[PDB]
């Protein structure tokens, strides 16, 4: 009997059968390498779909620029980035007329939020491209480095605290003839280390001051570095994109078509409501069709100039300063420069050699030495390449940075609802990459005529529908963002599942975080009761393994398990003991939002309650919900190097190695005989030698003459 | 603070202020000062618009229209309508109040110091396009027009604000009272020359400066532009709708049926169906892997003391002698007495995994100067035909063995009906797949990957021997500690987590590779000895294979335990659909069957070319095995193929339900799917099964 798993589809609808095909909503490790080649291909494709536009030379950054907007309309079904401004303006006009007082209110709310916001908001983000060092650093570190450089350059926006002064100082820094900043430089090492020679070589960083001309800083600020996001943007762009996205979110929240920022069962409600609404107003005897459309090269076709036009149209009645503030982001994106990453690698098999060619030296060697695909890619990329290992890139959107504005543009495309006053009405939903289109007509022929008209219209707006990944069927069954809807039933394609291990804070905190994660997964991603209970079981298993807190009545052995077993033997209320103390777990679906301390309080032993919740215990000392007890301990978090200046100047003197060598013998002869606790190493040596001489004389290793000689020398030391 | 807010103002005012301020898209709790300011402002404007009234001619006995408090959209549209009807300029900022007499919008504000400076700076902000009245807690008033407010209104507002000021200091609230200008400190935003130039050069073709674009956007009426643009667009821009039919669908990737191409090799990390665990019954205590391996080898001493290898098969490049000597070193280290599991004879380990053959990196300048250093072409995956061993893998991993390896902790008592349903589903699932061989293989995989990850904690520049062990339990209750072989992990000097650390694994097996020569083109296999189970001699081979994986791959292997949750979610989705057909839960009925219903049966596979049915338990086991294989055989090809087969399957489903599906570019979908069928065994077998099932659906849809 040869199994055939696909045969399940015979007895089960495919929508349910393929539920949760991918356990991971993130990124796999085996995805096609996103290196210099991938970014080169991305820029090549971005410039390829817009090569019929206007090509010119930027007078600021001196880089090639391509502008496809208002360019010739496509004559082929291939992707096109030529979005006419008039069509976009008309679509925005239609949206505004349909929703009176929407753009004004959204712009007002966005500007008020910007006025009340603070620079600290910029720290909530993923890896950010720091320009001072030209790398990827955490948001907080990047913001701190930018602030320090601004202070060095007589720019103190962060001092005022507001975000508006910070962005004003950013755009002012874009005007300084020379920009001075701090940078980190690594220098080799010569300090001792015991492997076989008491000598090792490493890298130590130091802070230095570096200055850059105006054009260099201008190019650096617009740079987009690469680490399914393809690149990250520095700090000079973060505030403006934040404001523009807040505006777009304010607009979208009141757009019934927008599929964002819906999350949870609200998504299912929106899907079913849209289907029901479209079916209700279907013409008597007409036909309703549904397209699960997808967009190819979504972010490689949208143009920053079109986003600038959308921002200008939306904020047509708003203070001029806010209009400029909103416009600062699209103009920055329209001049974005991509960084190609590390570079390539070329090898010689005959001599068994290999080397890494960095981006600036990409063209330093004949193209014949690159494989076919890289040769062609470099040949095509030559015009859009800079001498500093960067590529000019005017068009494109390099994945998600204006997702809300993309959704707004898609909703505008969906809001036309008719072309030529034909016998079809279209509508649907769209969330920043994917759209579901519902069209009502008389016969399927007119429905497909309407679908064709919608395809042409979105082409006019620069949105390219995917013919190779889209299909149409009678309304009632479709998909929308990995969520299959079928005549009321709803299923998910990919659902994130709890990862192995505890959260990584502490016993009570880890338990609370795990339970709240399970609860959130149930609420949002739609995890069934049995799956949630199994997740609880797995989390308990992992927690017990990590904290070595198996059941008190178990037969396992461990350093902590002996005390756990003794406590279990001495305790009467064994149902009230916490899991961390080998007690029984009692968590279930109905009580996934209650801390275990509160759950078990009524069953705890009063003596155990006092010991556990002692107001002054030595462990606690000085989101999720838990109880502050003896299980809220803190782990030692102290590493790296402090006292950097003193340590560096000491290590750079000379005699440190001799001190280490003298220390090593005596204080390694025994595993631990160090009077540690801030004792000066000289004092510890004096005490150690005094004790060694005492022991030598007592055992007879030394005569009285050597004894007295040693005590005189030690007398000169000062600790005797 | 909030207590003062709820005590000093009526509930309606508090609710209006709260719902108007919550539109800021921020937490309304941690910052209540602006809530107090907005409540006071709302009260002031409400009072201002409650005493003066107009009539058909304007008798003073309303005159003030309130804009604040109402929704921002409604307020803005009302303000625009008023401006249009009165033929006056519309203020750019939402005015808080309008006057019917002056035919001008007006604004109000509350401060703490003298109101003259506040009025002057507000005038500078808004110029002269809006009138204003301002009052201050310290008895100060300012009016742009003296004929705006009467004595009664000003006096009442002054009394109210003075009372509020006096009461604030009674409960230590005046100290924490924030001013009013802070929320509007930033009103000056001047663009520099460079940014202005960048903006000017970033306009669509047809404009010279951004001023032209702004004027064009703010003035031109683009109505009817879409129709004009569409009329002249070429007809070639068409989706080309095409109604789909059963005959339109065709088998995907027919090349897999090409006998010329080679069979797909076995590239899984660990043997799944061919494993052989050296059972060693134990009480149940937990012991270090080294001691467990030592005891297991002691029990099967004959295999441990094997020194003459009977080579049976060899890999194309690997050297049998080096692998055998490395295995001998590994067993010697396992059988010694030192606690550490560290290899001491690094010679064969270093020379066997090709760790000395890595190229040496030189400075980029030499490479640029050198002419013989050229980039190497990418080794695109080969193309392979259907592999017959994947079917056997799926068949065997779905069988029920005599041992189980799952022991999950307990959960609290179930009370709610949903908890009871979930517990019943869990009971049925575990009972069905407790002993399934797939569960044991999954546990071995996850445990081995966890041990590999742990060993990389501090030992990175040293070779580590790791036994491939497992803890198993049988029906009778006695638990065994199985050893499936060993594996030595090399060094990873580089600190990167995505850096391959070569590990060579020697796994025992009882299957002669000569039977399926194409299944092991990558393995080096010896013959160590022979076991006896029922008085009968069965040979034992040692499959030795070199492999390379990184820390992220270790994390992926560790997370590979998610197949349990994945399979449970799939089964729960099936049950939820079955229950959604009805209005009540269908768990027991679809598993065991009630009086009304019958035990649901699923089409499992094929027997002599004929369909075969089976219980829901078999379907659950097949689902679990499929999920485990998907996780184990996962590469970019597999995920891409699954993502595109999603669309193909959805179209097939639409065809089944008589929904009349239409496809625009079918060949595009087919090319996208076939782009991923190159060399993955799982992808190729999935394509084969999809073709078989599509044929079955075609032949069964004609009835």
């Amino acid at each position: 009997m040869n199994i055939n798993p696909y045969f399940l589809f015979i007895d089960v609808p495919i929508q349910a059968a393929i539920s949760t095909t991918f356990p991971y909503t993130g990124v796999p490790p085996y995805s096609h390498g996103t290196g210099t080649g991938y970014t080169i291909d991305t820029v090549i494709r971005t410039h390829e779909y817009s090569n019929k536009g206007k090509q010119y030379i930027s007078d600021v950054t001196g880089c090639t620029m391509v502008d496809p907007t208002n360019g010739p309309l496509p004559e082929d079904n291939e992707p096109s980035a030529y979005a006419q401004l008039d069509c976009v303006l008309e679509a925005l006009d239609r949206m505004d007329e349909e929703h009176p007082g929407l753009f004004q209110a959204a712009s007002q709310n966005a500007m008020e939020t910007l006025m009340v916001t603070t620079v600290d908001k910029l720290t909530q983000g993923r890896q950010t491209f720091d320009w001072t060092v030209c790398r990827n650093q955490p948001a907080a570190t990047a913001l701190n480095t930018t602030i320090t450089s601004f202070r060095l350059n007589d720019l103190n926006g962060a001092d005022k605290g507001g975000l508006i002064p910070f962005c004003q100082d950013i755009i002012d820094s874009l005007d300084r003839p020379e920009m001075t900043f701090f940078s980190v430089k690594n220098i080799k090492k010569k300090l001792p280390a015991k492997n076989r020679k008491g000598f090792l070589i490493k890298r130590i960083p130091m802070k230095v001051k570096d200055k850059i001309t105006k054009v260099e800083y201008i190019k650096r600020a617009l740079s987009l570095n690469t680490m399914r996001a393809i690149a990250t943007a520095g700090i000079q762009i973060r505030g403006f994109v934040l404001v523009v996205e807040n505006l777009a979110k304010n607009i979208c929240e009141n757009l019934e078509q927008s599929g964002l920022p819906v999350g949870g069962n609200e998504k299912k409600a929106k899907l079913s409501n849209a289907v029901a609404k479209m079916l209700s107003n279907c013409p008597p005897g007409g036909i309703s069709m549904t397209v699960t459309g997808d967009n190819t090269k979504w972010n490689e076709c949208l143009n920053p100039r079109i986003f600038l036009a959308m921002t200008e149209r939306i904020t047509r009645d708003s203070p001029i300063w806010f209009r400029d503030f909103c416009s600062i982001a699209p103009v920055l994106f329209s001049n974005k420069i991509a960084r190609l990453g590390k570079g390539f690698m070329i090898t010689s098999k005959t001599k068994r050699l290999k080397a890494q060619i960095p981006c600036p030296d990409l063209f330093s060697i004949p193209l014949e030495r690159y494989n076919e695909e890289t040769r062609a890619k470099l040949k095509k990329l030559k015009p859009f390449f800079n001498e500093e290992g960067t590529a000019s890139l005017s068009p494109g959107m390099m994945m998600g940075m204006f997702n809300m504005l993309s959704t707004v543009l898609g909703v505008a495309a969906l809001g036309i609802k008719n072309i030529g006053n034909k016998e079809y009405l279209w509508d649907g939903l769209q969330s920043s990459d994917d759209f579901a289109l519902f069209v009502n007509a008389k016969d399927e022929e007119t429905c497909m005529e309407g679908i064709n008209d919608f395809y042409r219209t979105c082409k006019l707006l620069g949105i390219n529908m995917s013919k190779k990944k889209s299909y149409c069927n009678e309304t009632g069954m479709f998909e929308f963002t990995s969520m299959f809807y079928r005549d009321g039933f709803v299923s998910n394609f990919a659902m994130e599942l709890p990862s192995f291990g505890v959260a990584g804070v502490n016993e009570s905190a880890d338990m609370a975080i795990g339970m709240t994660i399970i609860k959130n997964n149930m609420i949002n991603n739609g995890m069934g009761p049995a799956t949630a209970q199994t997740a609880i079981q797995l989390f308990i298993a992992d927690y017990r393994y990590t904290y070595k807190c198996h059941r008190g009545d178990s037969k396992v052995e461990g350093k902590r398990m002996k005390i756990i077993k003794e406590l279990w033997e001495n305790t009467k209320g064994r149902d009230g003991l916490l899991v961390a103390d080998g007690g029984p777990n009692i968590y279930n679906l109905r009580n996934l939002h209650i801390p275990e301390i509160v759950l078990k309080y009524n069953l705890m032993d009063p003596e155990y309650k006092g010991r556990l919740l002692h107001p002054q215990n030595p462990f606690v000392g000085h989101d999720y919900d838990a109880v502050s007890g003896t299980h809220s301990w803190r782990t030692k978090r102290n590493r790296s190097i402090l006292n950097t200046d003193q340590r560096n100047m000491i290590l750079e003197e000379q005699c440190y190695a001799k001190c280490c060598n003298l220390f090593e013998a005596c204080f390694n002869s025994a595993s631990y005989r160090k009077p540690v606790g801030q004792h000066s190493m000289l004092e510890a040596m004096a005490h150690r030698l005094r004790m060694d001489a005492r022991l030598d004389y007592e055992s007879g290793r030394m005569s009285k003459d050597d004894f007295e000689k040693a005590m005189a020398h030690l007398g000169e030391i000062g600790y005797i | 603070m909030d207590t003062f807010i709820t005590r000093n103002f009526q509930t309606t005012i508090i609710q209006k202020a709260k719902n108007t301020m919550a539109e800021f898209s921020e937490d309304p709790e941690l910052q209540p000062a602006m809530l107090f300011n907005i409540c006071v402002h709302l009260e002031v404007c409400y009072v201002i618009s409650d005493m003066n009234f107009l009539d058909e001619e304007g008798k003073a006995y309303p005159q003030y229209e309130v804009i604040e408090g109402m929704p921002r959209t409604i307020a803005w549209m009302v303000q625009r309508s008023l401006a249009q009807e009165h033929g006056i300029e519309t203020p750019k900022y939402l005015a808080d109040l309008f006057d019917y007499k002056t035919k001008r919008f007006i604004e109000v504000g509350i401060t703490k110091g003298l109101a003259d400076d506040y009025f002057w700076k507000k005038k500078e902000k808004l110029g002269n396009s809006m009138e204003l009245m301002i009052f201050s807690y310290n008895q100060d008033y300012s009016l742009s027009n003296e004929s705006s407010l009467d004595e009664e209104g000003k006096g009442r507002v002054l009394s109210r604000l003075t009372e509020l000021q006096a009461e604030l200091s009674l409960k230590n609230l005046w100290q924490v009272l924030i001013g009013e200008e802070d929320v509007e400190k930033g009103i000056d935003f001047k663009l520099g020359q460079t940014i202005s130039r960048l903006r000017d050069i970033s306009v669509p073709a047809g404009f010279s400066n951004f001023e032209g674009m702004r004027s064009y956007i703010d003035n031109i009426d683009p109505k009817g532009a879409i129709e004009r643009n569409l009329a002249r667009m070429s007809p070639l821009v068409s989706v080309t709708p095409k109604k789909l039919t059963w005959e339109d669908l065709r088998p995907i990737g027919p090349h897999i049926y090409n006998h010329e191409l080679p069979e797909v090799p076995y590239n899984a990390f660990l043997l799944m169906s061919d494993e052989l665990g050296l059972a060693n019954m134990t009480e149940g205590k937990s012991k270090k892997p080294k001691t467990l391996a030592k005891e297991c080898l002691e029990k099967y001493s004959t295999l441990r003391d094997q020194t003459d290898p009977i080579l049976i098969m060899k890999s194309e490049k690997a050297n049998e002698n080096f692998l055998w000597k490395l295995w001998r070193d590994c067993v010697n280290t396992i059988s010694n007495e030192e606690m550490s599991n560290e290899l001491q004879k690094t010679n064969y380990a270093k020379w066997a995994t090709g760790d000395g053959l890595t190229y040496q990196k030189i400075m980029k300048e030499v490479a640029i100067d050198d002419e013989t250093m050229c980039q190497e072409e990418p080794k695109i995956p080969n193309k392979c035909r259907v592999a017959a061993w994947v079917q056997t893998e799926m068949n065997l991993l779905s069988t029920l063995t005599s041992k189980r390896a799952l022991d999950l902790p307990e959960i609290g008592p179930d009370v709610a009906p949903v908890e009871h349903v979930g517990s019943e589903r869990r009971k049925y699932f575990v009972n069905e797949i407790n002993y399934c061989k797939a569960s044991t293989v999954m546990m071995k995989y996850v445990l081995f990957h966890t041990s590999l990850l742990n060993e990389s904690n501090a030992s990175m520049g040293k070779y580590k021997v790791i036994p491939i062990t497992n803890r198993v339990v049988n029906e009778k209750g006695e638990s065994f500690d199985m050893l499936y072989g060993l594996a030595v992990k090399g060094q990873s000097h580089l600190r990167g987590d995505t850096d391959v650390v070569t590990v060579v694994t020697f796994e025992f097996s009882s299957t002669d590779p000569r039977v399926d020569s194409g299944k092991w083109p990558k393995y080096t296999v010896f013959r160590i000895g022979s076991l006896f189970v029922s008085g009968r001699e069965k040979s034992v081979y040692l499959y030795c294979r070199v492999n390379g994986t990184n820390k992220i791959q270790m994390k992926w292997g560790m997370e590979a335990r998610r197949c349990l949750l994945q399979s449970m979610q799939q089964m729960e989705a099936i049950v939820e659909q079955e229950s959604s057909i009805q209005g009540y839960d269908m768990t027991k009925a679809c598993f065991k069957g009630d009086r009304v219903n019958s035990p649901k049966t699923f089409s499992i596979g094929t027997q002599e070319g004929k369909l075969v049915k089976g219980s829901f338990g078999k379907a659950l086991r097949v689902i679990f095995t499929k999920c485990l294989m998907h996780y184990v055989f996962g590469n970019a090809q597999l995920e891409g193929f699954s993502a595109e087969s999603r669309r193909l399957l959805l179209l097939i489903q639409a065809l089944k339900d008589r929904k009349g599906p239409w496809v625009f570019d079918l060949e595009g979908m087919y090319s996208g799917i076939e782009e991923c069928i190159s060399n993955n065994p799982w992808v190729i077998q999935s394509a084969y099964w999809f073709n078989e099932w599509l044929g079955f659906e075609k032949e069964g849809s004609k009835v």
